[PDB]
This record gives structure tokens, sequence and C-alpha cells, in this order.
């Protein structure tokens, strides 16, 4: 993907949650949800029905 | 003092070692936890 998520021991999971978070935002997340295939799954159910 | 020096043998370097870790560990045992290992950094140690 567009990204360039490097992760550290520099700081917790909590703040490297935050860090990560606040570097990139909610466009990372889109490829997360993306990647989980649900909004595939509805799609693919619905259609069949 | 019966070695007559840290590094002048394989028996005085294990002395040495520990003699610089026994020392090590007692000077920066507030940096270091029991069992998980700690990680910090400059901003969190006030390295400049």
């Amino acid at each position: 993907t567009a990204f360039r998520v490097s992760v550290n021991g520099y700081e917790t999971s909590n703040e490297n949650y935050v860090r990560i978070l606040s570097e990139w935002g909610i466009p990372l997340v889109d490829q997360l949800i993306h990647d989980s295939g649900i909004e595939s799954f509805r799609s693919g159910i619905g259609l069949y029905l | 003092a019966e070695e007559g020096g840290e590094n002048k043998s394989e028996r005085a370097k294990q002395a040495n070692a520990l003699h610089l870790l026994l020392i090590g560990f007692e000077q920066n045992r507030e940096r270091i936890n029991t069992v998980q290992n700690s990680t910090y950094s400059m901003d969190q140690l006030n390295f400049s």
C-alpha cells in the first residue's frame, strides 16, 4: 500500500497506537477494513439473495 | 588484589567482567526490570 508504518519499541503498544494513527490517520483504516473482506461478504450474500 | 589486575588472564578476565558487571548491575539497577526486557530511549533516558 501507500503507507510506511514503522513499529518501534520506543513507545508502548497503546502509545504506538496513538502515534501510528496520528501519523497517518483514518485513510490507513480504510485499507484495514477493505482487507478484512467483511464488506465483500455483505455484497456476496446480498447479491445471491 | 589477588590477581594483581583485571585483564591479566582468563581467570582475571572473568573477575573483570564480574567486577564491572556487578558494578554495572548495582550502578544502573534502577534502569533494569526483573523479567521483561525494558525498552527505553533518549527522551525516556534524558540523552541530549
